[PDB]
């Protein structure tokens, strides 16, 4: 279990938009359109994208250009 | 679900009533009572409101889906859903047209005054006892006159013709439909503009006002008064069958029947053509049946059936808190909770929590039956719960696997502050009690006798994010409230940890020196070495000196087995100095805190989870424990106590014999009581302290004992040294009811036995203590519920507001010392501007940082003494605060971030604390400088610096220039040393007559008498040679009744008889004599300059009084302006004041009653709100005057002397910022946009200057005046309207929004709460403002 | 005692109060306090219309729950329509607008 969050505080200095991107990759992650980025030692979501996000390899702008590479590829 | 907003209200239409209803109710009747089916035409009815069963008619004609649109034609209903029953409404058409007694008895009478007529005729013509002539065409009486019986019945002779008069609402809808508004509107404009007295023009102002509402909003007056009247949805007002063939029903039903019978024999009576009284006693019955409906209890209290009680009306469903708003919308009952009593479990971790088995299965049943489904062990839901309800392995596997990074929310039953709700992670385990981590007890005041606590389990998967980032215990380590650790370890984990860390003087294993602390536990485990011993051991600890990195040092340290033991858990960065010492309370403490400080947050969770184990483990291990012989009793107290009987028994004697009153007695056998009290005491401390004589090798040593009460004690586990005196000293004295104190103390203790008397006392103390805890618990939740109520819209909507104001804060040094210091006050607050070194042009500060630790203690490295530091009441930003101008403070460190609520935090902060609420010479403490500020001395003949001044204070600089004493000098004071001069530790460095205040001649020469006549005004009482006299200059009040316009008076002339002037002015200095001057010095005596002329002789509630801001009764008077006073007009009855400035215009003059004194003369030097008269100021007059500064340090000190006398720390942030919402409206004094005397905002008089001066036309140019309203007003004068009626009165609120026809844009939280959607602060913010881009955009 | 789902009240459609009934726990005025210190939205949002007085949303959630997935749609609590019916009930017109 994640006992402390403030690597991932100290990313995002909000604390408050750390949630939203934080509920969105989680939200990828559940309804299985995507995979994680780590592997998995059978967390749950929730603590897998904490996990992802204190490695430093997922916010709101790797989020927008991964939407969007999709967004144009089902497009075609 | 649409996207809506704007919640708009205003008056009903009686067209749109009759299109809400669906039918006509024409009898009371609701159902046969023999078949259940409802009444054809009744409160229940099928053809009206609705189907009783989904899709069937009532004959059971038509039953099936199929059909939707159908109306049976036997049974007029309509087949659809019964839910639609819960929506339908239903009208009654009235007969007589009926007034709505929300617009009639509200205090302000709308139709009342709108109608110009008191509300005392509206009363006079409801119940029917005399008319009002209501247009009476071409006749001699005018429009609005009340006409009794027999002057209708002398008019109505006499004036057959052009006589139009009627009676009751009817006659009122008339008026109401005949009324021209903008006439009248416009007739009101010109008399305004003629009209030139305040209270008229205010009256007139709000009817001006009223009347532009009117013809702006488009409700027409006319329909206030009621035609048809709707009726409530069945569902709504239920009639319930209770279990045994009987019904249910509420009052509003049986109040509905009544009004239905008095409609239906009205109707019948009218159809009769009954004479005219019979009608109208009908018409009145009607009136009371349906007031009671709308609002039961303003009138005879129409009680209900059988119960005496009165019955309840809707307004009192709507009001009140049983009622609504309170109850079910803020007040909720939640699905997915549950309670129990909590308890130990010592051996969880500081982020879990023990959770029962069956209860968490109950709670996660869904999720169980989701995840069985999905592993496919059940094929269906039916087959999940069967296997739920077998219980077999699988399913607590199931359970455990789900549950594990699950958290639940835990709260305790009074929540408050925001530390009442905490997030844990759940550990299955057996039994029926919750088990709750040790450390966060302290946050909930809880305690286990028999407490319970609730449990709630967030559901989707922000709310999971949010327990586990915002609320889980280890985030929240710091009190919201001040900066300081709130998870610190309480009483066993402290006891352990004192009795670990102390040594003694010798023991096993003296002196061995040991390699590390390995073969320590080694030793001690083995019993070849004791816990404590001095011993040599060597050390590696690690120090991040550098940029980050960690270098060891490794040495020798004469220490304690106990502390190296301790020594294994602590982590690299602290020193080990920290644990050297005896490690108490205070010691642990700070050594979290240099922990939290140093290496961060995890390693203090970590280091407190070991803290408490090791702490556990030790003190098991000690066992330490309390048996009788353990509290030694003084061997000398009977000694003592047998000495101050003898010493009372011969001061009562010399009493018997009268050389003494009886109150000197009593305060002198008070006295040495006391200090028997104090003898003994000191005595028992020295014999139970030190008492350890332990032998060394050959000759004894003496060593701090290891007495387990002592231990209890010394460490600060439980105790204090009050308590220490209470079990083996005598217990002290004790107040009887009234507060005195009674002479014979409680000479016994607990160890030993009390008799009757002594007994009986304390039981009085204990009895008088709690109930006074009972109050004041009751007090507490009713303040802070004000409280958070006030301040709850006010967010944190900008980054930064960019302004360079500020507040310039000093520390508070009261009287003796520095009772607060600089560091910890500007902690974390960020700089108005730079501050500079003592010498010029050495910035030590860029502009606006924020201070940090590290600036605080650079700070300190200086000699800076004030700093003017942002505050969130100079903030500029418009609706709300800027993160700069707050500051860090938090249970976090950093800044912060935008959309937090502050206002309840700050509500919350300052609400849960509050549960425990001669002098002759001065005398210099250290060495310093004296220096003298706000004076202007003349020296003498003696040789005295003369003090001319009454606002004069002496304060004291170190070596360093800080002011550490300061003192307040009255005038008359004798001074000894002037400036410059270095004074020693406890010297004399003024003096003044404790009962006298001097006057001070400024020149010498002869006094002389004039308009001082004998007898008239004064009387001749003197004494012999020596030169004493009692003549009395008698004031204006006590004058006598001759000599009431002559004013005795005292020239100072000289010795050739010209009034000599004082140094520099012209002014012939014409001393006249204020009231009961003792001329003691009789003419005769060449005057000395300083004759003397006339000799002059907390808690809660107190807290709720300065928030409160009322007067206190006897306030004192200030200046306006500064320049020379004088007086004037003299002896009204009020005597006159006139200020008379300098440069500006005199003409402003002050009445004083004669009972005040004033503590300075005519020619004195006053500044503007300056003190005239002595005692408490009304802050008003501070904040009026002196201005926001001012008024803001006086509150936040006021405050902060009560909370700090009890100790209990907090930070002014809180303060500050509920002062800043108390004083948000100003009262206009010019004109150019306002309407000249609006109570406004200051929010929008800044925002409309700050648009017009930003416009290149000038416009309004306007000027403001700032004011200072009381927090239930304040509240009382919010925007929103939801919020006001969530509270206050529900009808005043109510009928305001209506008659205005207001629009709630919602804009806040508590709204937003109501309506069911995201709040506008922290999560739910972005959301809010991506509704803002919505608005105003394309 | 503990309750996840059950019997609701009849006119306003809240869980019964008490323990015979199983009953919830009262989430009063200060706990809501306490959350809005905390930035804490969506859970005080679900608390008050999902978990106990929104019929359409406490259905749709129970379903999405048993799904395996978890989301929410508030919708608008039946205990403000009683509000908004019982304000009509008198004299005053009291309108939800739109644009
Ligand atoms: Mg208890
Ligand atoms: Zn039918
Ligand atoms: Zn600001």
């Amino acid at each position: 279990a994640r006992v402390t969050v403030q690597d991932a505080v100290e990313k995002i200095g909000n604390r408050f938009d750390l949630v939203l991107v934080a509920a969105r990759r989680a939200r990828q992650m559940q309804v299985g359109g995507k995979d994680p980025l780590v592997p998995e030692e059978n967390d749950k979501t929730t603590v897998i994208a904490l996990r992802e996000i204190e490695e430093g390899l997922i916010n709101n702008q790797i989020l927008d250009v991964r939407e969007r590479q999709e967004q144009q590829e089902q497009e075609a | 679900t649409e996207e809506f907003d704007a919640i708009k209200i205003a008056l009903a239409s009686p067209d749109m009533i009759r299109s809400w209803s669906f039918g006509e109710v024409k009898k009371p009747e609701t159902i046969n009572y023999r078949t259940f089916k409802p009444e054809r035409d009744g409160l229940f009815c099928a053809r009206i409101f609705g189907p009783v069963k989904d899709y069937e008619c009532l004959c059971g004609k038509y039953k099936r889906l199929k059909h939707r649109g159908v109306i049976c034609e036997k049974c007029g209903v309509e087949v659809t859903q019964t839910k639609v029953r819960r929506e339908r409404m239903g009208h009654i058409e009235l007969a007589s047209p009926t007034a709505h007694i929300w617009f009639l008895k509200s205090l302000p009478s709308r139709i009342g005054l709108l109608l110009d007529m008191p509300l005392r005729d509206i009363e006079r013509v409801l119940y029917f006892e005399s008319y009002v002539v209501i247009e009476g065409g071409m006749t001699n009486l005018e429009r609005q006159q009340i006409l009794t019986e027999e002057q209708y019945l002398d008019a109505l002779e006499e004036f057959g013709d052009e006589f139009d008069a009627k009676m009751g609402a009817e006659a009122i809808q008339a008026l109401l439909k005949s009324m021209d508004l903008e006439q009248e509107c416009e007739q009101l404009r010109e008399e305004l503009n003629e009209t030139n007295s305040e209270t008229k023009r205010k009256k007139l102002t709000k009817r001006i006002k009223l009347l532009e509402a009117f013809v702006q909003s488009g409700n027409k007056p006319e329909w206030m008064i009621l035609t048809v009247l709707p009726v409530l949805p069945p569902d709504l007002r239920p009639l319930v069958p209770l279990d045994g063939g009987r019904f249910a029903t509420s009052d509003l039903n049986d109040l509905y029947r009544r009004v239905i019978n008095r409609n239906n024999r009205l109707k019948r009576l009218l159809d009769l053509a009954a004479p005219d009284i019979i009608v109208r006693n009908e018409k009145r019955m009607l009136q009371e049946a349906v007031d009671a409906l709308l609002d039961n209890g303003r009138r005879g209290r129409a009680i209900t059936g059988s119960n005496k009680r009165p019955l309840k009306s809707l307004a009192d469903m709507i009001k009140g808190k049983q009622g609504r708003f309170r109850q079910n919308l803020l007040g909720k009952r939640v699905d997915y909770s549950g309670r129990s009593v909590i308890t130990v479990g010592p051996y969880l971790r500081l982020h879990q929590c023990g959770l029962p088995k069956k209860m968490a299965l109950e709670l996660f049943k869904p999720f169980i039956y989701g995840k069985l489904e999905l592993r496919g062990l059940a094929t269906t839901i039916k087959a999940a719960k069967k296997m739920v309800e077998r219980e077999e392995a699988v399913v607590w596997d199931i359970l455990d696997e789900v549950i594990r990074e699950h958290p639940v929310l835990l709260n305790r039953a009074p929540t408050l502050h925001r530390l009442g709700i905490q997030a844990f992670e759940p550990v299955l385990i057996e039994g029926k009690a919750i088990q709750l981590h040790p450390l966060v007890c302290a946050a909930y005041n809880a305690d286990f006798d028999g407490d319970q606590m609730a449990v709630h389990v967030p559901l989707t998967l922000e709310a999971q994010l949010e327990a586990r980032a915002l609320m889980m215990s280890t985030n929240n380590i710091l009190s919201p409230a001040n900066g300081e650790p709130i998870i610190v370890p309480s009483q066993d984990v402290v006891l352990g940890l004192y009795y670990m860390t102390r040594d003694c003087v010798n023991a096993k294993g003296e002196g061995m020196v040991l390699t590390g602390p390995k073969e320590a536990e080694r030793l001690y485990r083995s019993g070849l070495a004791s816990l404590h011993a001095r011993v040599k051991v060597r050390i590696t600890e690690y120090e991040k000196d550098a940029n980050g990195e960690l270098v060891a040092k490794t040495s020798l340290k004469d220490t304690t087995v106990g502390r190296a033991i301790l020594w294994m858990i602590v982590p690299k960065g602290l020193p080990y100095s920290i644990v050297n010492q005896a490690l108490g309370k205070k010691a642990i403490s700070k050594m979290l805190n240099t922990c939290y400080r140093i290496l961060g947050l995890k390693p203090t969770v970590i280091f407190a989870d070991q803290i408490m184990y090791t702490g556990f483990a030790y003190a098991a291990r000690s066992g330490a424990s309390v048996g009788i012989d353990d509290m030694v009793i003084p061997e000398k107290k009977h000694e003592i106590i047998s000495e101050a009987e003898a010493e009372v028994a011969e001061i009562q004697e010399q009493f018997q014999s009268g050389l003494v009153t009886a109150g000197e007695r009593y305060n002198k056998v008070i006295d040495i009581w006391a200090a028997a009290n104090d003898r003994v005491s000191k005595a028992m401390m020295d014999n139970l302290q030190t008492e350890t004589v332990i032998n060394r090798d050959g000759q004894e040593e003496k060593q701090v004992s290891f007495n387990s009460i002592y231990m209890m004690a010394d460490s600060g586990a439980r105790g204090s040294a009050a308590q220490i005196r209470q079990l083996a000293g005598m217990r002290g004295l004790m107040a009887k009811p009234d507060g005195s104190i009674i002479e014979t103390p409680i000479t016994a203790n607990f160890r030993e036995g009390l008799n009757v008397l002594q007994y009986f006392i304390s039981t009085h103390g204990a009895r008088k203590g709690l109930a006074d805890t009972a109050l004041k618990t009751a007090n507490s939740g009713y303040l802070t519920r004000r409280l958070v109520d006030v301040a709850q819209d006010l967010v944190v909507t900008e980054d930064d507001c960019g302004t360079h104001e500020g507040i310039m804060m000093t520390p508070v040094i009261e009287g003796g010392d520095v009772k607060e210091p600089l560091r910890d006050r500007v902690l974390g607050r960020v700089t108005a501007e730079d501050v500079l070194k003592p010498g010029t042009a050495d910035i030590l500060v860029p502009r606006n940082t924020l201070l940090h630790e590290q600036w605080c203690d650079l700070l300190e490295e200086n000699s800076v003494d004030a700093v003017k530091v942002r505050s969130v009441v100079s903030c500029d930003t418009d609706f709300g605060v800027c993160a700069h101008c707050y500051g860090r403070d938090l249970a976090r460190g950093h800044i912060i971030n935008k959309g937090e609520a502050i206002g309840v935090i700050a509500a919350q902060s300052i609400g849960e604390p509050g549960t425990q609420l001669a002098e002759s010479s001065i005398q210099v403490k250290n060495k310093g400088s004296i220096k003298l500020s706000n004076v202007k001395s003349v020296v003498n003949s003696s040789g005295k610096l003369v003090i001319t001044s009454r606002n004069t204070e002496l304060k004291l600089i170190d070596e360093f220039g800080r002011t550490k004493e300061s003192y307040k000098v009255p005038y008359g004071a004798v001074l000894a040393k002037g400036d410059g001069e270095q004074v020693a530790g406890g010297e004399t460095v003024a003096n003044w007559d404790p009962h006298t205040m001097p006057v001070i001649t400024e020149v010498s020469g002869f006094v002389r008498f004039t308009d001082m006549i004998d007898g008239q005004t004064i009387t001749r009482q003197t004494d012999e040679l020596t030169g004493l006299s009692s003549l009395v200059v008698l004031d204006s009040a006590e004058r006598t009744a001759g000599g009431k316009d002559l004013r005795p008076a005292l020239k100072i002339v000289d010795a050739q008889g010209n009034d000599v002037l004082i140094p520099g002015t012209d002014m012939p200095a014409q001393y006249f004599l204020p009231g009961k001057a003792i001329v003691q010095l009789e003419d005769g005596v060449q005057i000395s300059s300083g004759d003397t002329l006339a000799r002059i002789p907390g808690g809660l509630p107190r807290v709720a009084d300065l928030f409160e801001a009322r007067r206190p009764k006897e306030p004192a008077i200030l200046a306006e302006i500064s320049g020379i006073v004088s007086f004037g007009k003299e002896t009204k009855g009020k005597r006159r004041l006139v200020i008379t400035p300098v440069d500006g215009s005199d003409p402003y003059e002050e009445m004083i009653p004669k009972w005040r004194q004033l503590n300075v003369f005519e020619g004195e030097r006053v500044e503007r709100g300056d003190v005239i008269s002595d005692g408490p100021e009304a802050p008003h007059d501070i904040l009026r005057l002196r201005g926001v500064h001012a008024v803001t340090r006086y509150i936040v000190n006021e405050v902060q002397d009560v909370y700090r006398l009890q100790g209990v720390k907090i930070n002014d942030k809180h303060i500050e910022v509920i002062v800043r919402q108390m004083l948000r409206k100003a009262t206009i004094v010019n004109a150019g946009s306002s309407d000249f005397l609006e109570g406004e905002q200051v929010e929008y008089s800044r925002v409309k200057i700050a648009n017009r001066e930003l416009e290149a036309n000038g416009k309004v140019g306007a000027t403001y005046s700032r004011d200072l309203l009381g927090i239930t007003k304040a509240s009382l004068a919010t925007e929103s309207f939801i919020s006001a009626a969530s509270f206050q009165e529900t009808t005043r609120v109510l009928t305001e929004a209506a008659v205005a026809g207001k629009r709630d844009e919602l804009r806040g939280l508590k709204e937003n709460v109501i309506v069911g959607r995201l709040i506008p602060a922290g999560t739910g913010y972005a959301y809010h403002q991506d509704r803002m881009r919505r608005r105003a955009a394309g | 005692h503990a309750r996840s789902t059950g019997s609701y009240s009849l006119v306003t459609q809240q869980p019964l109060g008490g323990k015979a009934q199983f009953g919830g726990q009262r989430f009063g005025e200060m706990e809501v306090w306490a959350l809005e210190a905390y930035g804490a939205a969506y859970t005080l949002q679900e608390m008050l219309t999902v978990k106990s007085d929104d019929v359409n949303g406490r259905t749709k959630m129970y379903k999405n729950i048993v799904d395996g997935n978890h989301q929410m749609e508030p919708g608008m609590p039946e205990s403000f329509n009683v509000l908004l019916k019982e304000i009509r009930s008198l004299g005053i017109n009291i309108e939800l607008e739109d644009e």
